[PDB]
């Protein structure tokens, strides 16, 4: 009775409501790629620290 | 021991004026004066329903009552009795009250019910009498008994009806609904 009443008003009276999807974006965090995909630094080329190493160690095995 | 217990605030007098009129038999007449001396303690509205104000003395009291019953003499000797008793208990706060009460006991007595259809606007006669009917078609007026329905005027519930009587309503309203409804649309 007033349950159809308020049914129907309710139901046909309103069935749009606002949504626009750019005042989402304000309220979300934002997707931006990742950085510095660097390969990895070379050190240590050559015996040059080896021979280095090996001398310089004054105890080899004591 | 005699229908309906109203235990009440000096609705013990009450029930006693009745209990004791069941056994003079004569309950109407009783009821009948005391409704006569209400009346005229009611139609004498300044400086006799200023004199239930407690402030009177004990006999002073005592001479109101003395004049009360002289004031339109013809009065039945049970509720000069009573009267009396109240006069003497010193309480004339719940006069017209116990008045009130023996009226619910008799008109219990009597068979007597009655209604209420309360609306925010006076309804139809169609729907007075259509109530009327429909109560007294169901067991809810079990007959032998008798429905004196009142619609009241009470904006409180705005729309339909609520039925009233036996302490069973139904309340079919706009307001009652709507709280529900709203209750579901604030689920």
């Amino acid at each position: 009775n007033v349950i159809q009443d308020l049914y129907l008003r309710e139901l046909k009276d309103t069935k749009l409501a606002p949504s626009t999807l750019q005042d989402a974006e304000g309220n979300v965090k934002p997707w931006n790629p990742p950085q510095k995909p660097n390969l990895p630094e070379l050190e240590l080329q050559g015996p040059e620290a080896l021979k280095a190493y090996t001398e310089q160690n004054v105890e080899t095995a004591h | 021991p005699p229908p309906v217990r109203l235990f009440g605030v000096e609705g013990t007098y009450a029930t006693a004026l009745y209990q004791a009129a069941a056994k003079n038999s004569s309950i109407d007449a009783a009821f009948q004066s005391l409704q006569k001396v209400e009346s005229t303690v009611k139609k004498n509205p300044k400086l006799g329903h200023l004199l239930l104000n407690p402030a009177l003395s004990l006999k002073d009291r005592n001479s109101v009552i003395d004049a009360i019953v002289e004031t339109h003499k013809n009065l039945d000797g049970y509720v000069v009795n009573l009267l009396k008793v109240l006069s003497e208990n010193n309480r004339l706060g719940c006069f017209e009250k116990i008045a009130s009460d023996f009226g619910v006991l008799n008109d219990a007595h009597n068979g007597l019910l009655k209604g209420t259809v309360t609306s925010a606007e006076p309804l139809d006669p169609k729907s007075f009498k259509r109530i009327e009917k429909a109560l007294s078609a169901s067991k809810l007026v079990g007959q032998g008994k008798s429905l004196k329905l009142e619609n009241v005027v009470k904006p409180e519930i705005k729309g339909g009806l609520i039925v009233e009587l036996g302490d069973k309503t139904v309340d079919l309203s706009i307001s009652t609904k709507i709280q529900k409804l709203n209750k579901v649309l604030e689920d």
